[PDB]
């Protein structure tokens, strides 16, 4: 069977400002099967409570879900996502860099 | 102008862990509306944008039964897909069904939509004539042959010309708000130095819907469509969306370059530089 | 709105 590995993009809603809340996301796109799980960290620990949209696919069939939550951008503190998937060997994770 | 209505369903089994997960979501555009998921504690189809809120207690419970009967079928499915692919019992397997139309801004049907995929791949599909069918192997053509003796194509021809276009329409009226406009993108660029030989030129598209979009970069007029990097149009998390399109430049030369913008929100196309 | 009806594959 055809499995896709998926895309990860981790951004914030607003642009960033140190000391202003915003949200922090982690896109997940491009896979298949659909399930996969996913992970927001603050300076490499779980972020309780984040919530996610519910699946839906694009034209080709493959998933896509957002992942989400509040937060407030310092230069400091580190921000991630981590994303496992039947595809993966080990769990991707993607670190957040605010100019992109 | 024009406008889409899509029902999206994936039912997933998981032998040893109950009935297979089903979850549905229907769009307007790219506006949720609602949304059903088989594992919430007594699950109901639920509103997601401000204006379906207004249909009354029988809308939702018509959905919510229809909701709870695609589960039970795809879930028979499921065990029939087993049959048909001579498949064990024992992995998780995957049903996906979408179905729609799209209108013209007069409001006609311009096309319907009614297909499956198993296991991520193309199943059987209605034609875009909504008479005939595209069976995508010898399983799928058993399924073609039971849905030409029951005249499905008929039934959903109806469904899609009728009820399809005059709920979209009925949707369109009642949240004209947000879903007749069309927010344009907020863009610049910015300059990100690699070394003191280059530096990566972004041109950015943020806070736009719909996710229709177009952002491209020339040098001297001339399309860089091998050297730029498109990332995938991504949802903000408040109904809009993101883009950026990025370019390696040497230094110095960055006035070679401008960003071009298509989007439906915007009067004009726009053209962008770098301004230091 | 969804439609109604549906047929087994
Ligand atoms: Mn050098």
């Amino acid at each position: 069977m055809i499995q896709r590995t998926p895309k990860i993009q981790v951004y914030s809603r607003h642009p960033a400002e140190n000391g202003k809340s915003n949200f922090l996301n982690c896109y997940v796109s491009g896979f298949h099967p659909s399930d996969i799980e996913v992970d927001l960290l603050k300076n490499g620990e779980r972020i309780e409570k984040v919530e996610h949209s519910d699946l839906s696919f694009s034209k080709d069939w493959s998933f896509y879900l957002l992942y989400y939550t509040e937060f407030t951008p310092t230069e400091k503190d580190e921000y991630a996502c981590r994303v496992n998937h039947v595809t993966l060997s080990q769990p991707k994770i993607v670190k957040w860099d605010r100019d992109m | 102008g024009s406008h889409s209505m899509r029902y999206f369903h994936t039912s997933v089994s998981r032998p040893g862990r109950g009935e297979p997960r089903f979850i549905t979501v229907g769009y307007v555009d790219d506006t949720l509306f609602v949304r059903f998921d088989s594992d919430a504690a007594s699950p109901r189809e639920e509103p997601r944008a401000p204006w379906i809120e207004q249909e009354g207690p029988e809308y939702w419970d018509r959905e919510t039964q229809i909701c709870k009967a695609k589960a039970q079928t795809d879930r028979e499915d499921l065990r029939t897909l087993l049959r048909y692919y001579n498949q064990s019992e024992a992995g998780s397997h995957t049903l996906q069904n979408m179905y729609g139309c799209d209108v013209g801004p007069d409001g006609r049907l311009l096309r319907g939509y009614h297909q499956h995929a198993y296991d991520g791949k193309d199943y059987i599909a209605l034609n875009e004539d909504l008479s005939s069918w595209t069976a995508a192997d010898t399983a799928a053509q058993i399924t073609q042959r039971k849905w030409e003796a029951a005249r499905v194509a008929e039934q959903l021809r109806a469904y899609l010309e009728g009820e399809c276009v005059e709920w979209l329409r009925r949707y369109l009226e009642n949240g004209k708000e947000t879903l007749q406009r069309a927010d344009p993108p907020k863009t610049h660029v910015t300059h990100h130095p690699i070394s003191d030989h280059e530096a990566t030129l972004r041109c950015w598209a943020l806070g736009f819907y719909p996710a229709e979009i177009t952002l491209t970069w020339q040098r001297d007029g001339e399309d860089q469509t091998q050297d730029t990097e498109l990332v995938e149009t991504r949802p903000a998390g408040d109904r809009t969306f993101q883009k950026w399109a990025a370019v390696v430049v040497p230094s110095g030369e960055e006035q070679r370059y401008t960003c071009h913008v298509q989007h439906e929100g915007l009067p004009k196309p726009l053209t962008l530089r770098w301004e230091p | 709105r969804r439609k109604w009806r549906r047929w087994h594959l």
